[PDB]
């Protein structure tokens, strides 16, 4: 007789299934380990995800993906991350395809195989993989290398097919370094292997072979892959000090979108805070010279994507929280005071009548000059841009263009302005501020009227488009552009209490 | 730029479930007061026996009155919005937040938020030579800002 | 077409139990307003203490007050549908649902069901001069669907 589990299913236990997920201003985590293709990035999204597609003891999954686990000051959690790669060597043609788990069952029959390869000039014939009586995908793999390498081109002189089980994926490498314009091309047979391997779907890119950018420009172009983003680990092996540098200067002149973090031991902070003081905001913090079982870096990234930025009730001064499963890298009074003017956020410890507390103390980025030198508000500021820009990317995608003389502006600060309201109602403004002599002169000739410094000091912000004529690269005609300047109200968050017991 | 002509205004709206990133009204009434708010309150006194008066800041939302002509792309996209908004029976209202920007011709700009319809026509009356009879709209806002002189 | 005229309007009227495929009025009247409606509420706000803007959307039935012209067969029809539907001293009312449909001249048109007769004459009042006074007549409608942009 028909099931009642055709109408109605209780699916008892730990069913779960919350649809609630959906903090942005995640975190990328630029790996080494080539199981992800160097120039594209996959947005994983818990950790069974990173442990199915990267390797289970990798620390992708391992060190990094263990900070889904953070619970945040309310409920939240982070519930979303990204990874690229650092581009270490020069590039070798590297071309992956069909994370699909196609299985040994599909090849069956595919005994005497033509897997054609187009290299654009050097389109061949490669014929004879057996794989009708193979054993398993890596070892179809061998059979079909060699059939790459009886052809003696010198790119296809001895080529290299990996099937990594953890992805599922047909990587063909190939041997010459330096320049790596390959691809794959399609025959005409059960025995044929060009899109079976899912080397012709839309799976492969080509991983063209050029040589290494390891610092800065394989961010930019990870940036240039996908916008949506809070803060990048930069994982692996400890970076060069001079690198670091550079990678802290790039987006310190990119200023918005992103904090940046660097994983340096103790006695390095002197020599890095002199080397990267100032270049905006990036997070310097002690590691514990005992071991490296904590991810240390990861106290950005957890509380960043833990926010959700659209409830009351924002902010956090990034200080006071209480990471488990962490170790105490600062434990000693004098430590921690050396440690600090240097930035450094040491994760120490203290007591409070018995107990031992945690704490994440501290939370100056670097700074100085005149930057946010504070993650939350630097936090704020971030998703301050972006939630802006988004607005203004859907305001022109609704309607391209906008009339640019008093209208235009117009539209555009009506557009803005919701994101201001949820700003004001979201902690990151402030009702109050007493915009003193420095501040009234500094708001005054930037560009606001004089009566300008008030509305900061009564509502929180001043916001104001203009348009600007400007010439690109190649546009002969003068093209014009929106200006909107917005006055942040900053906010300020005890963390110091001072007592005077009297008559005891 | 001080000078008193407001011809040359607009009145961006934006409803954040009807109208999202919203429309243009720019064919105000020529009768009618085109933008008109009623005056604010923002306090009230009390005096005492001894003549110690007292002042009492109350909060206020202020309001503004727009009179438009009829049956027009920005009129009927008003309409819309206040269709959305009010509520009768087997229809469903869309509780949601406008804010509109008054840009002056002048350059100065006023926007106004987190506010709501809070009247309108919804026929159009026809008057007794057999023109229209400009339709006025009214939103009560919770934020007022102004930005930019001259 | 988003002229400003309305020359050309027609109110067709439908009543459920006094004129089922009911009559059409035509001759409006020149002083008064032909067809007119109050202004609608759709909201109502308050503040509390620290500034919070609350919203209420009341259900509100719009308003309709026809200006008929005396002694016509349009008007003679209304005031069969209101004394049918008005209660008196020996006489049956019959409690009918009315329709009414503006189709004015640039084509939309505007329909309200589920109404009732709220006002009226009953007797033509003489002016001055000896012209009859122009009669006005007012209901108020459940549900109002506008239909056809120009």
């Amino acid at each position: 007789m028909i099931s009642q589990s055709r109408y109605i299913r209780i699916i008892s236990g730990v069913g779960a299934g919350a649809p609630v997920a959906g903090r942005k201003l995640i975190l990328r985590v630029m790996t080494t380990n080539n199981v992800i293709p160097p120039g594209i990035v996959i947005e994983f999204d818990n950790s069974n995800a990173v442990m199915s597609y990267f390797g289970a003891q990798s620390e992708e999954y391992q060190r990094a993906a263990a900070y889904f686990k953070f619970i945040s000051k309310s409920v939240n959690s982070p519930s979303s991350i990204s990874f690229a790669r650092w581009v270490n060597t020069a590039i070798a043609p590297m071309v992956v395809g069909d994370n699909l788990p196609k299985t040994i069952a599909d090849f069956a029959g595919f005994s005497a195989g033509v897997l054609t390869i187009m290299v654009g000039a050097a389109e061949k014939n490669i014929t004879a993989i057996d794989t009708s009586a193979a054993t398993s995908m890596d070892n179809v793999a061998s059979i079909i290398q060699t059939e790459i390498r009886k052809n003696t081109d010198p790119q296809l002189a001895q080529a290299t097919v990996t099937w990594n089980q953890n992805t599922n994926q047909f990587t063909l490498v190939g041997a010459t370094i330096g320049t790596g314009v390959l691809a794959v091309a399609k025959s005409a047979d059960p025995q044929d292997m060009s899109t079976a391997l899912g080397w012709s779907t839309s799976n492969v890119v080509n991983v063209a072979g050029q040589a290494a950018d390891l610092p800065d420009a394989a961010v930019a172009k990870s940036t240039n892959v996908s916008n949506n983003f809070g803060s990048f680990l930069f994982a692996g092996a400890p970076l060069d000090n001079d690198q670091i540098k550079a990678v802290s200067a790039w987006n310190a002149a990119q200023n918005n979108q992103f904090i940046y973090t660097v994983a340096t031991s103790l006695a390095n902070l002197g020599t890095l805070f002199d080397l990267v003081k100032g270049n905006a905001g990036t997070g310097l913090h002690v590691l514990s010279a005992t071991a490296a079982n904590d991810f240390v870096e990861q106290c950005p990234s957890e509380i960043f994507a833990a926010t959700n930025y659209d409830e009351p009730g924002a902010s956090q001064n990034y200080m006071y929280y209480q990471f488990p499963g962490r170790n105490i890298t600062v434990s000693d009074d004098t430590v921690a005071n050396t440690v600090d003017k240097s930035r450094g956020n040491y994760i120490g410890v203290t007591q409070a009548n018995g107990q031992q507390l945690a704490f994440y103390q501290r939370g100056i980025l670097c700074g100085g000059p005149t930057d946010a030198v504070d993650m939350n508000v630097y936090a704020n500021e971030i998703w301050l841009k972006s939630a802006i820009a988004q607005a203004l990317l859907d305001l022109f995608l609704n309607v391209n263009a906008v009339p640019a003389s008093s209208t235009g502006e117009a539209m555009v600060l009506a557009v803005l302005q919701p994101v201001l309201d949820k700003a004001t109602a979201n902690g990151t403004f402030t009702y109050g501020k007493e915009i003193s002599a420095v501040q009234q002169q500094y708001i005054t000739q930037v560009t606001g009227d004089r009566r300008a410094w008030r509305q900061v000091q009564t509502l929180g912000y001043w916001i104001n488009i203009t348009f600007s004529s400007y010439t690109n690269n190649n546009t002969g005609l003068i093209e014009w552009k929106a200006n909107y300047t917005l006055i942040y109200s900053k906010g300020d968050a005890i963390r110091f209490v001072e007592g005077s017991d009297v008559m005891i | 730029m001080i000078n008193i002509s407001a011809f040359g205004s607009i009145c961006q709206f934006t409803a954040s479930r009807t109208f999202p990133n919203g429309f243009t009204v720019t064919e105000f009434a020529d009768d009618a007061d085109p933008i008109d708010s009623p005056p604010f309150t923002a306090a009230d006194t009390g005096v005492g026996l001894n003549g110690d008066m007292v002042v009492w800041n109350r909060a206020n939302i202020l309001e503004v009155v727009v009179n438009v002509i009829p049956n027009t792309e920005g009129e009927r996209n008003l309409a819309v919005l206040l269709d959305a908004n009010r509520t009768g029976k087997d229809k469903s209202g869309a509780r949601d937040v406008v804010g509109l920007v008054v840009a002056m011709p002048d350059g100065s700009k006023i926007t106004c938020t987190n506010g709501t319809p809070i009247d309108g026509v919804l026929i159009n009356a026809v008057a007794s030579v057999g023109r229209l009879k400009t339709k006025p709209y009214r939103f009560r806002f919770e934020k007022v800002i102004k930005a930019g002189t001259s």
